[PDB]
RNA sequence: ACGGAAGGGCACCACCAGGAGUGGAGCCUGCGGCUUAAUUUGACCAACACGGGGAAACUCACCAGGUCCAGACACAAUAAGGAUUGACAGAUUGAGAGCUCUUUCUUGAUUUUGUGGGUGGUGGUGCAUGGCCGUUCUUAGUUGGUGGAGUGAUUUGUCUGCUUAAUUGCGAUAACGAACGAGACCUUAACCUACUAAAUAGGGUUGCUGGCACUUGCCGGUUGACUCUUCUUAGAGGGACUAUCGGUUUCAAGCCGAUGGAAGUUUGAGGCAAUAACAGGUCUGUGAUGCCCUUAGACGUUCUGGGCCGCACGCGCGCUACACUGACGGAGCCAGCGAGUACAACCUUGGCCGAGAGGUCUGGGUAAUCUUGUGAAACUCCGUCGUGCUGGGGAUAGAGCAUUGUAAUUAUUGCUCUUCAACGAGGAAUUCCUAGUAAGCGCAAGUCAUCAGCUUGCGUUGAUUACGUCCCUGCCCUUUGUACACACC
């Protein structure tokens, strides 16, 4: 029952749109980026944020996406 | 409350020499702690004077809070036949 | 003194809830706010935060002289080894303590309940709340009880978050009729909330990038070699 | 002429974490600053005073109880130091909440 | 709102497949009824081992009695040739109570008797109230600002679909932006041979020794030294975000599987937990409290004794059992939550006594130091028993020995010997529960001077059967109908 509610997919939507160059494929590097360019007050919720922006990342080099 | 006149004598002089009590709500208790005397009567004429219009009283937590305002100096000096320069301790500047 | 230390801090607990209900019970009409223990090597300081603070003082410094001595008294101290100290409230508008009290006397005073109620939100969100709220409930105009909420802005109600920012206060109120109650909760401001985080769990802050400008190519800008 | 070593003992207590290990944190830096030899900030398990209370004043609803707690972190060190620093070290540096308390064990 | 109307989703306080049960027996406890001087009272899914309600005194609220004012203050009134107070001894009393009397003696303006008034009240009213908690409702549901439709009550936003535990998202759109709830968040349980460290935690090497082996080795003892932090601790941090891959999905939200992992059910378990509401409970928690009642031979307070435990009967939590997967003997010997004395007397080691309960003498521990490695039970190994209500079951009684207690009879509780009852797996019916779970087993803490068969926690051994459904009982959204709105009671 993991659907990744408002605040997540938002900002990672925001962290796309104003970070894409900076933005990569792996995990882990996108983690370090969520730690640096933002403010997250927690770590589980930095983690939930930097794997939907790495899943919408992916999504991308797939190809272009709605939204 | 009839009280000795003598206990109510130490009662009046601690008081005044003072000016504060705590007086524990429980009655029936031996004596009351740095007066030598029974609680019950440390209480009913403390209530008395309160009563008269002498005495603050402040009951929290069983503790009976009593502080002495301007009228209660004053009846308490007439009352001690104290001389009329000397205040209770509240009123010594014990400041900063 | 040799007591079990857990014992000890629960005696030191007992000890602040004994200070914080009297100070309630004496400055009320203060509008006391809050009680501070620090304790010294030799002296065991106790600040108060209240309204008034020139009248909790009094005259010559005596008030305060004498509400020192019931402490001594009541915890068995000595001369010396224990002082208090007044203190005005940082901002009386913020505290929930404050408000209740001083929307209380309104209420001692026959004021219009909704008038009071919505004059006191108005205040604290002047003073900078996030969000303010009251419920009075009682025997509003009428026999039968009911219950009357007052909000505006913004208070949430699960996660430490309730107990991080929002504060809260309960009273009694003594009327002619009977007895009304009151809670007032007030949600900080949390970017001015030290000690602490300063932002809601789920706040996300995103830095805006830098524009640079990439054009140019081949750029090899020597420097000075040094050896 | 207080050359004697005491091997003095400081031991904390809080219920808080954060100033209880800056008041450590302080202890053992002062320390270092006057070349002292100690045993570390010996961490002890947090004792955890907990109740447990029914909730309905009067007995009435449906079963439900809560459990109120407090930790006591303890943080205990001791010195193979001089005699003045060490007191000065102890007399400095308090804050309220930590409790701090001194055994000369000499 | 309701439907024995429809659509789509959920829930072991629902069911299917099951497990353990309860309901049958005895007992403990809590209700009803009866009885009684009183057997004090409030609750009747959401009352009934609940009011922390395990009450011998107190508790206390009931009953038969006996005390006292702890009736402030103001005024009048007596009154200093006595307002008054107290008492030895006797009658009286249960009392060594000057409570009441016999006599007399003591005491000094505090008092005494009338008025006003005030206090005290586990007195009444939770259908006057606060606060708190419970429930509706563990579900996902609410709300207002501009804007649209309605004369309007209202409505759209809050939805055709798919997805989610979720008004969770993908989206479509007279809706756009938002707020509370959910999530996020904290505590806790894991993983940390990465950091900081440790005589209040452990380990190694080496000392100084004990024994057995004789080869330099094994199992030990020492608060002797040096050294280390893997386990034990607790701080800062790391870690998991469905990560990679494969399926399936208007290819989007997402679902399924495998692999790597410590962890892939939201990682497990919780804590807070929205709007609106109940005439749900509590005046019996509060010096929270409005009103009413009482306020002197008192419904105040205290003392003595009794009751809250009675018993033709019914019901609700449980405990011990009906035995062979067992009972009884020995022997093995394994935890984690705790807690523990100061103005009081707690946790108790160890040494002597006693068969045991227990007693005594000392010594530690205001606590990772001492009880304590809580050497706990179930369990394991070897024997006795042998299908016999039997060596099961231990209720009901008789006698004795001790402990706490001012006081134990109406057995407080523990121990020793004996009688050993019902009980043959329990009808209708009904309860709880899908993994360290249920169940078995005990220990600690709260009640505590003494007392649990209770509760809150903790750990040991540890499964069968699902991994689904709307059939019963309900819950959420939508559509529809209604002569219902105190709403299908
Ligand atoms: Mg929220
Ligand atoms: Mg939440
Ligand atoms: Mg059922
Ligand atoms: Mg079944
Ligand atoms: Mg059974
Ligand atoms: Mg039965
Ligand atoms: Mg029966
Ligand atoms: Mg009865
Ligand atoms: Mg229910
Ligand atoms: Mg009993
Ligand atoms: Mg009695
Ligand atoms: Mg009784
Ligand atoms: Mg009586
Ligand atoms: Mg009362
Ligand atoms: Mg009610
Ligand atoms: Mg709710
Ligand atoms: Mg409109
Ligand atoms: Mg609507
Ligand atoms: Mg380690
Ligand atoms: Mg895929
Ligand atoms: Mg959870
Ligand atoms: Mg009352
Ligand atoms: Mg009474
Ligand atoms: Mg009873
Ligand atoms: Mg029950
Ligand atoms: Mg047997
Ligand atoms: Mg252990
Ligand atoms: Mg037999
Ligand atoms: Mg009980
Ligand atoms: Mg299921
Ligand atoms: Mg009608
Ligand atoms: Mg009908």
């Amino acid at each position: 029952g993991r659907v990744r509610t408002k605040t997540v997919k938002r900002a990672s939507k925001a962290l796309i749109e104003k970070y894409y160059p900076k933005l990569t494929m792996d995990f882990q590097t996108n983690k370090r980026l969520c730690d640096e360019i933002a403010t997250i007050q927690s770590k589980r919720l930095r983690n939930k944020i930097a794997g939907y922006t790495t899943h919408l990342m992916k999504r991308i080099q797939k190809g272009p996406v709605r939204g | 409350m009839l009280i000795p006149k003598e206990d109510r004598k130490k009662i009046y002089q601690h008081l005044f020499q003072e000016g504060v009590l705590v007086a524990k709500k429980d009655f029936n208790q031996p004596k009351h702690e740095e007066i030598d005397t029974k609680n019950l009567f440390v209480i009913k004429a403390l209530q008395s004077l309160t009563s008269k219009g002498f005495v603050k009283t402040q009951f929290s937590w069983q503790y009976y809070y009593y502080t002495l305002t301007e009228e209660g100096v004053v009846y308490l000096r007439e009352y001690l036949n104290l001389p009329e320069h000397i205040f209770p301790a509240t009123y010594l500047a014990g400041q900063s | 003194a040799i007591i079990s230390k857990k014992r000890k801090l629960v005696a030191d607990g007992v000890f602040y809830a004994e200070l914080n209900e009297f100070f309630t019970r004496e400055l009320a009409e203060e509008g006391y706010s809050g009680v501070e223990v620090r304790v010294t090597p030799t002296k065991t300081e106790i600040i108060i935060r209240a309204t008034k603070v020139q009248d909790v003082v009094g005259e010559n410094g005596r008030r305060i002289n004498e509400l020192t001595l019931l402490i001594e008294k009541r915890f068995k101290y000595k001369r010396g080894t224990i002082a208090l100290y007044a203190e005005r409230v940082h901002d009386r508008g913020l505290s929930a303590v404050a408000q209740a009290e001083s929307m209380k006397f309104k209420l001692l005073n026959g004021l219009a309940i909704r008038r009071a109620a919505y004059g006191v939100v108005r205040y604290v969100m002047e003073s900078g709340a996030k969000g303010c709220e009251v419920v009075i409930s009682g025997k509003l105009r009428a026999a039968r009880a009911k219950s009357m909420k007052f909000a505006d802005g913004f208070l949430i109600h699960s996660g430490q978050p309730v107990n991080d920012f929002i504060e809260t206060a309960t009273r009694h109120v003594l009327l002619r009729q009977g007895v009304l109650g009151i809670k007032v909760k007030i949600m900080k401001d949390p970017s001015r909330n030290t000690s602490g985080p300063k932002a809601l769990p789920d706040a996300v802050t995103i830095i805006e990038p830098k524009e640079e400008e990439p054009v140019l190519e081949p750029s090899v800008k020597d420097y000075r070699p040094t050896e | 002429q207080e050359v004697v070593i005491h091997k003095i003992r400081i031991n904390l207590t809080s219920t808080k974490v954060k100033q209880l290990e800056n008041v450590s944190a302080n202890i053992i830096k002062n320390a270092e600053t006057f070349k002292l030899v100690k045993k570390g900030p010996v961490r002890l398990p947090t004792k955890v005073l907990k109740i447990s209370t029914r909730k309905t004043p009067n007995g009435e609803g449906s079963k439900t109880w809560d459990t109120y707690e407090m930790r006591i972190h303890k943080r205990y060190i001791d010195l193979e130091a001089p005699a003045h620093i060490v007191k000065r070290i102890t007399q400095i540096t308090i804050e309220p909440g930590v409790d701090v308390e001194v055994i000369i064990a000499a």
